[PDB]
């Protein structure tokens, strides 16, 4: 979720 | 309350601007700086329920096609604008929206068809064409005129509506 | 003091509102708002006293209010003084500065805006008519240094860095590719380019909107294949992550981009920050969730940092670029947006008294924005050129002759093909690369 570059929760 | 990303797409060079620009004036102002916040955000109260529209026209730069994508996936809703004295910018509508689609991955994205009467120029897409072309895609038209702003709320709020009832 | 009849010199009849408007809440000088062309010429080379920056800006933007031949005929028109002890005065505080003016203004004029003479020989002979017939002794060294000007139109400090080198070694032109050059020397050798490409574009490709127009090719060239250029390397750095179609060679090709990405951040080539960028949010490239799984998450970082920049309209774009010092490379769109939307979102005359007046404020606001893109385009990049690299990234032609929506949905189907719908289970795919996927890093070698 966020965007593939984001750190997942 | 709730904020509603919404993003201008269409043809350039047949005054598309025209249609956020007169959104956000107050309707006898006549100025626009469009380098503060205030130049594309507009509290707005819709069906008895306000809310704010934050609205991208990313217009000059259609250029810078492959930066398509990047804005188009910063909206849930989409104007889909052509010029009704501009065959070609209607013409590109089909392609615009099938963007849209493979941006979102989804086939029933909020949209709204918006033919802009930005000129004295002469008309030649007939509204029936336009009216078609949105039934075909299930989606709505508004017409509106640069000149005289008729339309121009209409053409918004239908797409916030479209938002709303998804 | 005392001035000629409205009736025989048209510069002289007195200001009102039908006339000027100024500037109501904001060097000594008022800010004009708008005014008849007679009225502008007028403050353009007032009496009273010098104003450069009405200068600029007027001659900057004038010609969507005036042709250059209109404006020649009323500098002359303004030159050209009759008179009414009191003229001896007259002569010393009229006559005499208002002339300078003019021949100052006809200086920058050929100075800074010499393509109006460039396009229009007949102007440029008009211009040395006039300039022939200035005949004092104040003027005659304004009247010489405008003569050299025009028959001029007519024709580091430290050292820089080592050139890096990865796999490909110096003049093995064929080898060159995105893996086998140095991440380093792409993004410097990508600066460089786009540094000349940002510092080419003149206002006269900006103002009035011109490049969104039906002679756009004609009328804004340099910003036209600047774009162009931008476009490429977004389109390139898509295919050659889609065309990687390994997963693991895919990996270390996404994560190689996102290190030419760092050095770009590095060298305030936001140009080069945003050609990634833009190519991450494609969505050929953006779908690939194999692929993003396994970058290091301290590259993740990077490229979120990255993308952020462009989010909420470019507020943090906007923030980092006005506290960074030359050298830089701007992301252009923004400008463009900017002039557009001044240009497009008001009127172009202003009503006072029923009489029509040129909004000049709405010009001043467009000059706003060409002198800051001037800004960036002083200062030059301390880095050696590789002719050969160079080359490589002029000729990129990753669309070949196919048509942009062939080739965007030939990207598209790549994608769909190396990782397709959640549903369908991921293939695998033979490696295509024969040298060795680690990279370099980003850090020099001394
Ligand atoms: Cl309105
Ligand atoms: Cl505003
Ligand atoms: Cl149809």
């Amino acid at each position: 979720k966020f965007h593939p570059w984001s750190v997942a929760n | 309350m709730t904020e509603y990303k919404l993003v201008v797409v269409g043809a350039g060079g047949v005054g598309k601007s025209a249609l956020t620009i007169q959104l956000i004036q107050n309707h006898f102002v006549d100025e626009y700086d469009p380098t503060i916040e205030d130049s594309y955000r507009k509290q707005v109260v819709i069906d008895g329920e306000t809310c704010l529209l934050d609205i991208l026209d990313t217009a000059g730069q259609e250029e810078y096609s492959a930066m398509r994508d990047q804005y188009m996936r910063t909206g849930e809703g989409f104007l889909c604008v052509f010029a009704i004295n501009n065959t070609k910018s209607f013409e590109d509508i089909h392609q615009y929206r099938e963007q849209i689609k493979r941006v979102k991955d989804s086939d029933d994205v909020p949209m709204v068809l918006v033919g802009n009467k930005c000129d004295l120029a002469a008309r030649t897409v007939e509204s029936r064409q336009a009216q078609d072309l949105a039934r075909s895609y299930g989606i709505p038209y508004i017409e509106t005129s640069a000149k005289t702003r008729q339309g121009v709320e209409d053409a918004f709020y239908t797409l916030v509506r479209e938002i709303r009832q998804h | 003091m005392r001035l000629p009849s409205a009736d025989v010199y048209r510069f002289a009849e007195p200001d009102s509102e039908e006339n000027i408007i100024f500037e109501e809440n904001m060097a000594g000088i008022p800010i004009i708002k708008a005014g008849t062309v007679i009225k502008l010429i007028e403050r353009l080379t007032y009496h009273m006293y010098a104003d450069p920056n009405f200068v600029r800006t007027f001659l900057t933007t004038y010609r969507s209010f005036c042709k250059p031949q209109e404006l020649l005929s009323l500098i002359i028109e303004r030159f050209e003084i009759p008179e009414p002890a009191e003229l001896k005065r007259f002569r010393k505080e009229y006559i005499q500065p208002v002339q300078l003016r003019v021949l100052n203004v006809c200086r920058h004029w050929v100075e800074h805006h010499f393509y109006d003479f460039e396009r229009d020989a007949y102007l440029l002979q008009r211009m040395e008519e006039f300039i022939g017939t200035v005949r004092g002794k104040a003027m005659k060294k304004w009247v010489e240094s405008i003569t050299k000007i025009i028959q001029r139109k007519k024709i580091f400090q430290s050292s820089p860095p080592t050139v890096e080198w990865h796999i490909s070694r110096p003049g093995h032109i064929e080898t060159f590719d995105l893996l086998t050059l140095h991440p380093i020397e792409i993004a410097r050798q990508l600066t460089l380019l786009e540094s000349d490409l940002y510092r080419a574009v003149q206002p006269s490709e900006l103002v009035g909107s011109v490049w969104t127009k039906e002679d756009k090719e004609i009328n804004s060239p340099n910003l036209l294949k600047m774009i162009r250029h931008t476009t490429n390397l977004t389109l390139w750095f898509e295919k050659c992550i889609v065309e990687t179609e390994n997963l693991e060679e895919r990996v270390a090709v996404v994560s190689r981009i996102i290190e030419i990405l760092q050095v770009f951040q590095e060298l305030n080539n936001f140009n080069g920050v945003l050609e990634v960028v833009s190519a991450m949010n494609s969505s050929p490239v953006y779908r690939l969730d194999h692929t993003f799984e396994q970058i290091p998450s301290r590259q993740k970082k990077i490229l979120e940092e990255a993308h952020e920049l462009s989010e909420d309209h470019y507020k943090k774009y906007l923030a980092k670029l006005r506290s960074i010092n030359p050298p830089c490379v701007p992301f252009f769109g923004i400008y463009l947006t900017n002039i557009l939307k001044t240009e497009e979102g008001n009127p172009e005359v202003l009503k006072r008294h029923g009489k029509e007046l040129i909004n000049f404020s709405k010009r001043r606001k467009v000059a706003e924005i060409t002198g800051e893109i001037q800004q960036y385009q002083n200062q030059p990049y301390c880095l050696r050129v590789e002719s050969d690299i160079k080359r490589f990234f002029e000729n990129l032609n990753p669309m070949g002759n196919s048509m942009e929506k062939e080739f965007t949905d030939y990207l598209f189907n790549k994608s769909l093909e190396i990782e397709p719908r959640n549903p369908k289970p991921l293939p695998r795919f033979p490696k295509k690369y024969s040298y060795p996927l680690k990279s370099p890093g980003v850090r020099p070698s001394n």
